[PDB]
Protein backbone atom coordinates (compact mmCIF):
# COMPACT_ATOMS: atom_id res chain seq x y z
CA UNK A 1 0.00 0.00 0.00
CA UNK A 2 1.18 3.50 -0.88
CA UNK A 3 -0.70 5.08 2.05
CA UNK A 4 -0.91 4.72 5.83
CA UNK A 5 -4.17 3.61 7.44
CA UNK A 6 -5.27 5.80 10.35
CA UNK A 7 -7.61 5.05 13.25
CA UNK A 8 -10.55 7.03 11.79
CA UNK A 9 -10.07 5.97 8.16
CA UNK A 10 -12.91 3.43 8.15
CA UNK A 11 -15.56 5.54 9.93
CA UNK A 12 -18.09 6.98 7.47
CA UNK A 13 -20.51 9.89 7.81
CA UNK A 14 -23.43 7.62 8.72
CA UNK A 15 -21.35 5.83 11.37
CA UNK A 16 -20.31 9.19 12.81
CA UNK A 17 -23.98 10.20 13.11
CA UNK A 18 -24.85 7.07 15.10
CA UNK A 19 -21.93 7.75 17.45
CA UNK A 20 -23.15 11.29 18.20
CA UNK A 21 -26.74 10.05 18.63
CA UNK A 22 -25.78 7.19 20.98
CA UNK A 23 -23.58 9.49 23.12
CA UNK A 24 -25.31 12.89 23.09
CA UNK A 25 -28.79 11.55 23.83
CA UNK A 26 -27.65 9.34 26.71
CA UNK A 27 -25.57 12.18 28.18
CA UNK A 28 -28.53 14.58 28.03
CA UNK A 29 -30.82 11.93 29.54
CA UNK A 30 -28.70 12.00 32.71
CA UNK A 31 -28.28 15.81 32.59
CA UNK A 32 -32.08 16.18 32.47
CA UNK A 33 -32.23 13.61 35.28
CA UNK A 34 -29.64 15.57 37.27
CA UNK A 35 -31.42 18.88 36.67
CA UNK A 36 -34.74 17.31 37.72
CA UNK A 37 -33.46 16.78 41.27
CA UNK A 38 -32.25 20.40 41.36
CA UNK A 39 -35.81 21.68 40.77
CA UNK A 40 -37.76 19.97 43.56
CA UNK A 41 -34.91 20.70 45.99
CA UNK A 42 -35.41 24.41 45.33
CA UNK A 43 -39.19 23.87 45.53
CA UNK A 44 -38.92 22.08 48.88
CA UNK A 45 -36.88 24.97 50.31
CA UNK A 46 -39.65 27.36 49.21
CA UNK A 47 -42.24 25.11 50.86
CA UNK A 48 -40.37 25.20 54.19
CA UNK A 49 -40.69 29.00 54.29
CA UNK B 1 6.04 40.35 38.76
CA UNK B 2 4.46 43.77 38.27
CA UNK B 3 1.48 42.18 36.47
CA UNK B 4 0.75 39.72 39.31
CA UNK B 5 1.04 42.62 41.77
CA UNK B 6 -1.55 44.77 39.97
CA UNK B 7 -4.05 41.88 40.03
CA UNK B 8 -3.31 41.15 43.70
CA UNK B 9 -3.64 44.80 44.79
CA UNK B 10 -6.96 44.92 42.90
CA UNK B 11 -8.20 41.59 44.32
CA UNK B 12 -7.77 42.88 47.89
CA UNK B 13 -9.93 45.87 46.93
CA UNK B 14 -12.67 43.37 46.01
CA UNK B 15 -13.20 41.57 49.33
CA UNK B 16 -12.97 44.95 51.08
CA UNK B 17 -15.69 46.22 48.71
CA UNK B 18 -17.94 43.24 47.98
CA UNK B 19 -18.12 42.13 51.63
CA UNK B 20 -18.48 45.76 52.76
CA UNK B 21 -21.65 45.98 50.65
CA UNK B 22 -22.58 42.46 51.80
CA UNK B 23 -22.26 43.54 55.44
CA UNK B 24 -24.69 46.37 54.63
CA UNK B 25 -27.14 43.84 53.15
CA UNK B 26 -28.26 41.72 56.08
CA UNK B 27 -27.59 43.80 59.20
CA UNK B 28 -30.76 45.87 58.52
CA UNK B 29 -32.51 42.48 58.26
CA UNK B 30 -30.70 40.46 60.94
CA UNK B 31 -32.18 42.97 63.41
CA UNK B 32 -35.69 42.29 62.04
CA UNK B 33 -36.56 38.59 62.47
CA UNK B 34 -40.26 39.43 61.94
CA UNK B 35 -39.70 40.98 58.49
CA UNK B 36 -39.43 39.33 55.07
CA UNK B 37 -36.56 40.21 52.73
CA UNK B 38 -37.32 40.89 49.04
CA UNK B 39 -36.36 38.15 46.60
CA UNK B 40 -34.46 40.62 44.41
CA UNK B 41 -31.94 41.26 47.21
CA UNK B 42 -32.20 37.76 48.70
CA UNK B 43 -30.58 35.91 45.78
CA UNK B 44 -29.51 38.17 42.90
CA UNK B 45 -28.09 41.39 44.36
CA UNK B 46 -26.86 39.83 47.62
CA UNK B 47 -25.82 36.34 48.58
CA UNK B 48 -27.41 34.98 51.76
CA UNK B 49 -31.08 33.91 51.41
CA UNK B 50 -33.74 33.32 54.07
CA UNK B 51 -32.94 30.62 56.63
CA UNK B 52 -36.17 29.24 58.19
CA UNK C 1 -59.16 10.78 70.86
CA UNK C 2 -57.62 7.66 69.31
CA UNK C 3 -53.87 7.07 69.55
CA UNK C 4 -51.93 3.80 69.64
CA UNK C 5 -48.69 3.22 71.58
CA UNK C 6 -45.96 1.20 69.88
CA UNK C 7 -45.04 -2.04 71.66
CA UNK C 8 -41.29 -2.71 71.74
CA UNK C 9 -39.88 -5.23 74.27
CA UNK C 10 -42.57 -4.53 76.85
CA UNK C 11 -42.13 -0.76 77.30
CA UNK C 12 -43.72 2.21 75.56
CA UNK C 13 -41.43 4.07 73.17
CA UNK C 14 -43.68 5.94 70.72
CA UNK C 15 -47.23 6.91 69.84
CA UNK C 16 -48.81 6.22 66.44
CA UNK C 17 -51.63 8.69 65.83
CA UNK C 18 -54.31 8.36 63.14
CA UNK C 19 -55.55 11.20 60.92
CA UNK C 20 -58.59 11.03 58.64
CA UNK C 21 -57.39 9.53 55.36
CA UNK C 22 -53.91 8.40 56.41
CA UNK C 23 -52.43 6.94 59.60
CA UNK C 24 -49.02 7.93 60.97
CA UNK C 25 -46.09 6.43 62.88
CA UNK C 26 -42.67 7.91 63.76
CA UNK C 27 -39.81 6.57 61.66
CA UNK C 28 -37.10 7.06 64.31
CA UNK C 29 -38.86 4.67 66.70
CA UNK C 30 -39.53 0.97 66.16
CA UNK C 31 -41.59 -1.90 67.50
CA UNK C 32 -45.00 -3.48 67.01
CA UNK C 33 -48.41 -1.85 66.73
CA UNK C 34 -51.06 -2.41 69.41
CA UNK C 35 -54.02 -3.04 67.07
CA UNK C 36 -54.93 -6.32 65.39
CA UNK C 37 -56.46 -4.56 62.38
CA UNK C 38 -53.39 -2.31 61.98
CA UNK C 39 -51.07 -5.32 61.58
CA UNK C 40 -51.87 -5.42 57.83
CA UNK C 41 -50.59 -1.85 57.38
CA UNK C 42 -47.63 -1.89 54.98
CA UNK C 43 -44.56 -0.51 56.76
CA UNK C 44 -42.26 1.65 54.63
CA UNK C 45 -39.46 4.16 55.02
CA UNK C 46 -39.69 7.69 53.64
CA UNK C 47 -38.06 11.14 53.78
CA UNK C 48 -37.78 13.49 56.78
CA UNK C 49 -41.51 14.33 56.49
CA UNK C 50 -42.35 11.14 58.50
CA UNK C 51 -44.56 9.68 55.77
CA UNK C 52 -46.43 6.42 56.36
CA UNK C 53 -49.10 4.58 54.39
CA UNK C 54 -52.63 4.76 55.79
CA UNK C 55 -54.22 1.78 54.02
CA UNK C 56 -56.77 1.15 56.80
CA UNK C 57 -60.27 0.28 55.48
CA UNK C 58 -63.50 2.28 55.81
CA UNK C 59 -64.57 0.58 59.07
CA UNK C 60 -62.51 2.97 61.23
CA UNK C 61 -62.20 5.95 58.90
CA UNK C 62 -62.72 9.64 59.80
CA UNK C 63 -61.35 9.61 63.35
CA UNK C 64 -59.58 12.98 63.67
CA UNK C 65 -60.32 15.68 61.10
CA UNK C 66 -57.31 17.65 59.89
CA UNK C 67 -57.01 21.43 60.16
CA UNK C 68 -56.28 23.83 57.31
CA UNK C 69 -53.83 26.75 57.19
CA UNK C 70 -54.23 30.23 58.78
CA UNK C 71 -53.78 28.76 62.26
CA UNK C 72 -54.34 31.43 64.95
CA UNK C 73 -51.65 31.88 67.63
CA UNK C 74 -54.20 31.28 70.40
CA UNK C 75 -54.74 28.35 72.73
CA UNK C 76 -54.14 24.76 71.62
CA UNK C 77 -55.04 21.48 73.32
CA UNK C 78 -51.71 19.84 73.99
CA UNK C 79 -52.03 16.54 75.88
CA UNK C 80 -49.91 17.73 78.83
CA UNK C 81 -50.69 21.45 78.66
CA UNK C 82 -51.15 24.15 76.03
CA UNK C 83 -49.35 25.85 73.14
CA UNK C 84 -49.93 29.54 72.42
CA UNK C 85 -47.93 30.35 69.28
CA UNK C 86 -48.23 29.67 65.55
CA UNK C 87 -44.90 30.08 63.71
CA UNK C 88 -42.88 28.51 66.54
CA UNK C 89 -44.02 26.12 69.24
CA UNK C 90 -44.70 27.58 72.67
CA UNK C 91 -41.95 27.30 75.28
CA UNK C 92 -43.29 24.35 77.27
CA UNK C 93 -41.94 24.18 80.86
CA UNK C 94 -39.75 21.53 82.47
CA UNK C 95 -41.01 18.05 83.24
CA UNK C 96 -42.66 17.74 79.84
CA UNK C 97 -40.16 16.60 77.23
CA UNK C 98 -38.97 13.26 78.58
CA UNK C 99 -38.31 10.31 76.28
CA UNK C 100 -40.24 7.80 74.21
CA UNK C 101 -43.43 9.80 73.53
CA UNK C 102 -43.03 10.78 69.88
CA UNK C 103 -45.95 11.15 67.50
CA UNK C 104 -48.32 12.77 70.00
CA UNK C 105 -50.78 15.05 68.17
CA UNK C 106 -51.69 18.63 69.03
CA UNK C 107 -55.43 19.33 69.11
CA UNK C 108 -57.37 22.48 68.31
CA UNK C 109 -60.33 23.98 70.16
CA UNK C 110 -62.64 22.36 67.58
CA UNK C 111 -61.18 18.87 68.11
CA UNK C 112 -58.94 18.97 65.03
CA UNK C 113 -55.35 17.76 64.84
CA UNK C 114 -53.00 20.49 63.61
CA UNK C 115 -49.54 19.00 64.24
CA UNK C 116 -47.53 15.89 65.13
CA UNK C 117 -44.50 16.19 67.42
CA UNK C 118 -41.20 14.51 66.53
CA UNK C 119 -38.43 15.57 68.90
CA UNK C 120 -36.84 18.16 71.11
CA UNK C 121 -35.68 16.31 74.25
CA UNK C 122 -34.32 19.34 76.13
CA UNK C 123 -32.77 22.67 75.17
CA UNK C 124 -32.05 24.11 78.63
CA UNK C 125 -34.26 26.63 80.42
CA UNK C 126 -37.08 26.27 77.87
CA UNK C 127 -38.02 23.57 75.36
CA UNK C 128 -38.57 23.86 71.60
CA UNK C 129 -40.48 21.20 69.67
CA UNK C 130 -39.61 19.93 66.20
CA UNK C 131 -43.14 19.69 64.84
CA UNK C 132 -44.88 19.43 61.47
CA UNK C 133 -47.01 22.32 60.19
CA UNK C 134 -48.91 23.47 57.10
CA UNK C 135 -47.57 26.72 55.68
CA UNK C 136 -50.05 28.56 53.49
CA UNK C 137 -52.35 26.31 51.43
CA UNK C 138 -52.00 22.81 52.91
CA UNK C 139 -48.49 21.84 51.83
CA UNK C 140 -46.88 19.64 54.49
CA UNK C 141 -43.90 21.30 56.20
CA UNK C 142 -41.43 19.79 58.67
CA UNK C 143 -40.13 22.48 61.04
CA UNK C 144 -37.14 21.99 63.34
CA UNK C 145 -35.31 24.22 65.82
CA UNK C 146 -31.54 24.33 66.32
CA UNK C 147 -30.06 21.43 68.28
CA UNK C 148 -33.23 19.32 68.52
CA UNK C 149 -32.49 15.76 69.60
CA UNK C 150 -35.25 13.30 68.60
CA UNK C 151 -37.75 12.53 71.35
Amino acid sequence: AQHTESFTSAISATAWSWIKVLVGGTSAFIVLGLIATAVVALVLFFHRH
Amino acid sequence: CTCVAIIMVSCVTSVWLLCRTRNLCITPYKLAPNAQVPILLALLCCIKPTRA
Amino acid sequence: DKTFPIMLNGQVNGYACVVGGRVFKPLHVEGRIDNEQLAAIKLKKASIYDLEYGDVPQCMKSDTLQYTSDKPPGFYNWHHGAVQYENNRFTVPRGVGGKGDSGRPILDNKGRVVAIVLGGVNEGSRTALSVVTWNQKGVTVKDTPEGSEPW
